[PDB]
């Protein structure tokens, strides 16, 4: 538990940008639209899974699953136009 | 001391040591076009913990890339590893 790395892909370029614990939905989606532009859909990455995170719940999810991770050290974020 | 490794074209880098005055991206893409002048350069990239290539184009993200960075040698230090620069690949 220090600040969450999301790794951002984006039209075959990769970013990363560190959120202060707790990380808001409402503040990833808003550095999305800053950094990017436009507001972008996130699918969190695994291989060849992948799921859509929609709100605080699913954000939450998907640090749950980093955190439990012995691996893992970002979240791993496509990002599509809706 | 912070050491970054700029790479540079033909099997060389240059290593530009940074003292501790806030480092800036701005101050990162001025010493590139001191030593690439040629090259019209924009941003840079460096490998994180998957080798994935990761593009930094501002401060915010050059911040994560120190801590990633940091966190590294910190690490490298303690299990005896030999500690590396930073290295960055410019960018158009």
């Amino acid at each position: 538990q220090s600040d969450v790395r999301i790794k951002f892909e984006h039209n075959g370029e990769r970013r990363i940008i560190a959120f202060s614990r707790p990380v808001k939905y409402e503040d990833v989606e808003h550095k999305v639209t800053t950094v990017f532009g436009q507001p972008l859909d996130l699918h969190y990455m695994n291989n060849e899974l992948s799921i859509l995170l929609k709100n605080q719940d699913d954000l939450d999810k998907a640090i749950d699953i980093l955190d439990r991770s012995s691996s893992m050290k970002s979240l791993r974020i496509l990002l599509l136009s809706q | 001391v912070l050491v970054i490794r700029i790479k540079i074209p033909n099997s060389g880098a240059v290593d530009w040591t940074v003292h501790s005055p806030q480092l800036l991206f701005r101050d990162v893409l001025d010493v590139i076009g001191q030593v690439l002048p040629e090259a019209t350069t924009t941003a840079f990239e460096y490998e994180d913990e998957d080798g994935d290539r990761i593009t930094v184009r501002s401060d915010e993200e050059m911040k994560a890339m120190l801590s990633y960075y940091y966190s590294t040698v910190m690490e490298q230090q303690v299990n005896g590893q030999l500690i590396e620069p930073l290295q960055i690949f410019p960018r158009a």
